[PDB]
RNA sequence: GCUCGGCCGCACGCGCGUUACAAUGACUGGCGCAAAAAGUAUUUCCUGUCCUGGGAAGGUACGGGUAAUCUUAUUAAUACCAGUCGUGUUAGGGAUAGUUCUUUGGAAUUGUGGAUCUUGAACGAGGAAUUUCUAGUAAGUGCAAGUCAUCAGCUUGCGUUGAUUAU
């Protein structure tokens, strides 16, 4: 029978419907349809391997960043796992189906390469990877929680969770996420 | 919980403790640490002793509870309290024990270092000077005159 | 109107007891602090009791005329004893020696802690 | 049919046997205990009144699986870090006091023993027939509990 | 019969000479008829280790040798009679190898 | 927000640009509505293999340089 | 009101809303059977967040209603409390 | 002479050992002496589950399997613990069923995942008086 | 050689670091997960069991080891479950300081270290600059070993938790 995540939320629930990612998430895979998103994985170490990561596995990852607060896996999956729970008691779908729409707006599409020539600097117009697009994308959503989350009673599974929603709606006024997303393609936009 | 039935005056937003000593609406136990004597620690002390609920918000006891508090730090000892949770143990010589309080403490200490200013104890005339006594090390250590010794919130 | 710390003459019972043998009779000790409590009931030195009655001489010879005859040493590990109180020992600290009138309040405290050790700083460049 | 302690979370039932103990107040709540002193050397006093009982419940459940342990490993064992400020944290050891009454009171109850056999630790404590059986019904009373949870 | 059990230990500060003894003390108890031999045992191999700065003055970077002594213990048990132990400790062993001996019946 | 963007797909990863040394150029093959088929040499940035696909948001493009 | 040091200065001007440690009795019911007030899902913030009532507080009231088998815990930890209003949020006044 | 009808299959991670034992009855799993639905990290033990559900409710209701595990740290035990099972389950179908039978399961479980009978590889890494620590080290002031 | 001072003296200027600004947290309680090191001539080294103290620490009541045999196959801490606090320089943070108690040492006063109750400062994530760092690696987290009577914020090692980005 079909594994589900965290116990409740079927993997096949969702699809990548555009081609570009297909390759570069993880959903897709029977060996990624994990109860647990610990794997204490070997990923990170051919040059592409971090694909084949669970993409939550990879959410949690980013998710541990800040120094001295972090770098324990144990709680992280937590502030995932009941982020995902207050995602669903919003919207009641497949968070997964949710979180991955995030991943794939919240990938700048377009960046600019700083590029100084004797003092001056010019920059030139480059579109920006798949591979590279998610890692952005990821990047980029935490990045924003703890933004928020610092100061406030506002929890990181309730930040990350009001995050997820918004970054997947590419409302550019509730995502620290998507505001770059924009700018970074617009000032790009402009330098190019 | 904080079930409370008459507003406004069913409850007192502030009470006042030993001279200057204003408390806080939260949590009592804990209000009482603005008192300078009494600390983390010593305020669940106090509400063992009175049979004060300490979970319990801060405001929601009487004025019996507030002198209960007052003379409980009179001769603390007297309530119980064994001798070694109190702030002043053995005083100049012959004074037994006693619990400084919000403003017995203050003098208690303009008393002690005059005690050494007239003695002229090395700990005693570094006090005057200001400077660190123990913490010896003066080369990096607090520079830009920073906070000498014995402090006072504000 | 003022007084002393636990009554100067009730010390002078208390040390100089039914057994004024060594220099810090029991009694005393329930006074003194933990860190002196531990050397006397430790191993306290003799020296520091032929020392004790060359301050002796000095209080009483010396006239009215409130002259006392400086008591030179380098015990500064000395803990002032309660007779030790009037007279002025000159302690040594690195230079010379140093002059200290002894009053009631200095009992129980490092004899040390009066001579001054090195001069503090003054400043300018 | 039947269940034993390690077929039970102790975290739960703890929370069983330390009642166990209240409405039977066997026991004694000593002097120095109620006046607050918090294990070791650590920050506020308890915050649960009944400690006293959970630190003794939880003791018969460590030497009902650790038979001959000792005061002072017990003391290590209950696992303490220590906030020295600057100095990092060191790792610290309990409170004597509290815990050797422990270990005498949950003996007069008949559920500790004193070994006097193993030259190694003689004295040491460990369960007794009547003590350990107590400990199962406790523990099968649970057990049965989360089986009853259809 | 008077069979004593013969507790053979060997310690030594290299490997090199510490199984020549064990190799052989075997090798030479097994081919005696009145003998009975637990096989040669390897206790587990103690290192000594001595980190120092090198440089006698402080100055230069850090550098630090580390310098190792290992000691290998080495224990054979033994059934035979007093004189037979006598027989088959006669070899020609390297210096720095202790042996001590131990009899139990 | 009404963009224009081409799917395309990585036909042949040229070389290594801009001596940030951390740039790629490659040559592309388009499907979308518009066109598709056109050929472009577009310039990269990340992880990139050959057969992805990459949404140019401006065909009217195509920078080059091999030496 | 406020003594504090080198605290204000350039920036936020947001005053601080003022949660409350007391709920009067001609409330208390009131409240409690309304928790469709507070969004549909219920955390020691969202209840904050709508009532001026800090987390502590707000424990209790969801507690209350826990067990007044009117709301069902989704996830209890350290400060995330996830809870359901049970039947669903149908209260518009 | 005597002969118990058992397989002895081991898991290892970064220190964490797992000693399984595996005898055919109905379907017990001791870990260190107790059931799975103990361990320390709630979390983690779905993960020694993944090997049971992948299979199939079948192959553990028929044997009886006891765990003993002494390894390294919460986690790591729990990867052992994991990997112990899985290469036991193959252990004992290979000495006491078909050799085929074997096979289906190894590579069921292999496809899934690696980590029930490869071996993770990498340990720690030792430090050097470099610096602080395995990689890192003391400031470098240039100016 | 001896007695007593000093190298730690303070307006300040540099350079390693330690702790932190807190709810991805603090405090109370519960929870058998580790590695590597060490250890004596009689009591003098590691110290288990037991007794006494609120506590640091005592006693000598019963004991093993000059070591895969004994301190130990365990006494780590982060982590995990429960509970309290609930944005509040609050105490997050703990500097400074005041009695008391305890251990090392003839001696600690120019606080050896440790315990208790208070006191409770800057700090609200840090300008111009600038250092290491690609995998069980960074980081965090504790444990050892050197020094050592007593003193680690240093050093040399050890393991647990464990990732972003590159190739
Ligand atoms: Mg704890
Ligand atoms: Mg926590
Ligand atoms: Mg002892
Ligand atoms: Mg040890
Ligand atoms: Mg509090
Ligand atoms: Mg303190
Ligand atoms: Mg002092
Ligand atoms: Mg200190
Ligand atoms: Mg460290
Ligand atoms: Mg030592
Ligand atoms: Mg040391």
């Amino acid at each position: 029978t079909q594994p589900k995540l965290f116990g409740k939320w079927n993997y096949d629930e969702v699809k990548i419907q555009d081609p570009c990612f297909q390759n570069y998430i993880a959903c897709t895979t029977t060996k990624s349809q994990v109860f647990v998103p610990h794997t204490a994985g070997r990923y990170q170490v051919k040059k592409f391997r971090k694909t084949q990561c669970p993409i939550v596995e990879r959410l949690i990852g980013t998710l541990m960043f800040h120094g001295r607060n972090a770098g324990k896996k144990a709680l992280c999956i937590k502030v995932v796992k009941n982020a995902f729970e207050i995602i669903h008691l919003v919207t009641g779908r497949n968070p997964l189906e949710v979180f991955v729409g995030a991943v794939q707006n919240a990938g700048p599409r377009e960046d600019s390469t700083r590029i100084g020539t004797a003092g001056v600097v010019r920059k030139q117009a480059v579109d920006v990877a798949p591979m590279r697009r998610v890692n952005l994308a990821i990047y980029f959503i935490i990045k924003g929680c703890r933004e928020s989350a610092f100061k406030s009673m506002r929890s990181i599974a309730e930040t990350l969770a009001d995050e997820i929603i918004n970054a997947e709606k590419n409302n550019t006024q509730s995502s620290w996420a998507i505001r770059k997303k924009d700018e970074i393609e617009k000032v790009a936009k402009g330098n190019r | 919980m904080s079930f409370v039935i008459e507003k406004e005056s069913d409850f007192k937003y502030i009470h006042r403790i030993l001279n200057t000593n204003i408390d806080g609406k939260r949590i009592t136990p804990i209000a009482l640490t603005g008192i300078r004597g009494i600390g983390r620690r010593f305020a669940y002390i106090i509400c063992k002793v009175l049979k004060i609920d300490p979970n319990a918000r801060a405001g929601l006891l009487t004025e019996d509870q507030c002198n209960k508090i007052t003379d409980l730090i009179a001769d603390p000892e007297a309530h119980g309290i064994p001798t070694w949770l109190l702030n002043r143990i053995n005083d100049f010589k012959d004074g037994k024990n006693y619990q400084m309080a919000s403003n017995t403490l203050d003098t208690k200490m303009r008393e002690d270092l005059e005690r050494l200013k007239k003695i002229k104890s090395h700990r005693g005339l570094r006090h005057f000077w200001g400077l660190k006594v123990r913490g010896q090390h003066t080369k990096t250590s607090g520079r830009h005159g920073v906070v000498c010794g014995v402090v006072r919130k504000n | 109107f003022t007084f002393r710390g636990k009554g100067l003459e009730e010390l002078t019972a208390l040390a100089s007891g039914s057994n004024s043998e060594k220099l810090i009779s029991d009694e005393l000790a329930a006074l003194f602090d933990a860190k002196t409590r531990r050397r006397v009931k430790r191993g306290i030195s003799e020296k520091y009791a032929k020392f004790v009655n060359k301050v002796r001489r000095s209080k009483e010879k010396c006239p009215a005329g409130e002259k006392p005859v400086p008591v030179k040493t380098h015990y500064r590990s000395m803990i002032v004893i309660p007779e030790l109180v009037g007279g002025i020992v000159g302690v040594y600290n690195g230079k010379e020696f140093v002059n200290v009138e002894v009053k009631f309040d200095m009992i129980g405290k490092y004899l040390a802690e009066f001579a001054m050790t090195y001069k503090p700083t003054t400043h300018g460049k | 049919s039947f269940f034993t302690v390690k077929d039970v979370a102790a975290a739960d039932f703890i929370r069983e046997y330390a009642s166990h103990l209240k409405k039977a107040n066997k026991l004694s709540i000593p002097e120095f205990t109620q006046w607050t002193t918090t294990s070791v050397a650590r920050e506020l006093a308890p915050q649960d009144s009944d400690w006293v009982y959970i630190r003794t419940a939880a003791l018969a459940r460590k030497v009902y699986l650790k038979p001959h342990t000792g005061i002072s490993t017990l003391k290590h064992i209950f696992g303490s870090n220590k906030d020295r400020g600057n100095l990092r944290n060191k790792h610290q050891a309990c409170h004597g006091k509290i815990l050797r009454w422990a270990l005498k009171s949950l003996e007069d109850l008949k559920i500790i023993r004193k070994d006097k056999n193993s030259a190694t630790k003689k004295f040491s404590r460990v369960i007794t027939k009547e003590g350990m059986t107590e400990l199962n019904r406790i523990a099968t009373q649970i057990a049965i509990k989360q089986r009853q949870a259809k | 019969v008077k069979k004593v059990r013969v507790r053979i230990t060997l310690t030594c500060k290299n490997l090199k000479s510490v199984e020549k003894a064990t190799s052989e003390i075997v090798s030479r108890a097994k081919k005696t008829e009145q003998v009975e031999v637990k096989g040669p045992v390897r206790m587990p191999t103690k290192t000594l280790v001595i980190t120092v700065r090198k440089s006698p003055c402080g100055e230069g970077s850090k550098t630090w040798d580390r310098f190792e002594m290992r000691i290998y213990k080495r224990i054979i048990d033994l059934t035979c009679n007093v004189p037979d132990v006598k027989t088959i400790t006669n070899f020609r062993i390297d210096p720095g190898v202790e042996i001590e001996l131990t009899m139990t019946a | 927000n009404t963009e224009e963007t081409t799917k395309a797909r990585i036909m042949d990863v040229l070389g290594k640009t801009g001596s940030r040394g951390g740039i790629t150029q490659v040559r592309v093959v388009l499907i979308s509505g518009k066109e598709e088929g056109r050929q472009l040499i577009r310039n990269v940035k990340g992880a990139c293999r050959v057969g992805d696909v990459l949404e140019l948001m401006e065909c009217e493009r195509e920078a080059r340089r091999l030496r | 009101k406020k003594g504090g040091k080198k605290k204000w200065t350039k920036g936020k001007a947001k005053d601080k809303v003022n949660h409350a440690v007391f709920i009067e009795k001609k409330n208390v019911e009131s409240i409690i059977n309304n928790p469709s007030k507070v969004g549909k899902v219920l955390t020691v913030s969202t209840v904050v967040e709508k009532l001026k009532v800090n987390g502590s507080l707000a424990r209790q009231l969801m507690r209350t209603m826990a067990d007044r088998k009117l709301v069902e815990k989704v996830a209890k930890n350290g400060n995330q409390w996830v809870y359901s209003v049970i039947g669903g949020v149908k209260e518009d006044k | 002479q005597q002969k118990p009808q058992l397989v002895q299959t081991f898991g290892r991670k970064k220190n964490a050992v797992a000693v399984a034992s595996v005898r055919p009855g109905k379907g017990l799993l001791k870990v260190n002496g107790s059931p799975i639905d103990m361990i320390n990290p709630q979390i983690l033990q779905a993960k020694i589950y993944e090997p049971i559900l992948l299979l199939g409710q079948q192959k553990f209701a028929n044997l009886d399997i006891r765990i003993r595990v002494r390894g390294s740290g919460y986690t790591s035990q729990v990867y052992a613990i994991r990997q112990a099972l899985s290469k036991g389950i193959v252990a004992y179908h290979a000495k006491y069923v078909d050799e085929n039978s074997k096979r289906e399961i190894k590579e069921q479980l292999m496809q899934y995942d690696r980590s029930l009978l490869v071996a993770d590889p990498r340990r720690m890494e030792p430090k050097k008086c470099g610096g602080r620590g395995a990689r890192s080290k003391m400031q470098k002031a240039y100016r």
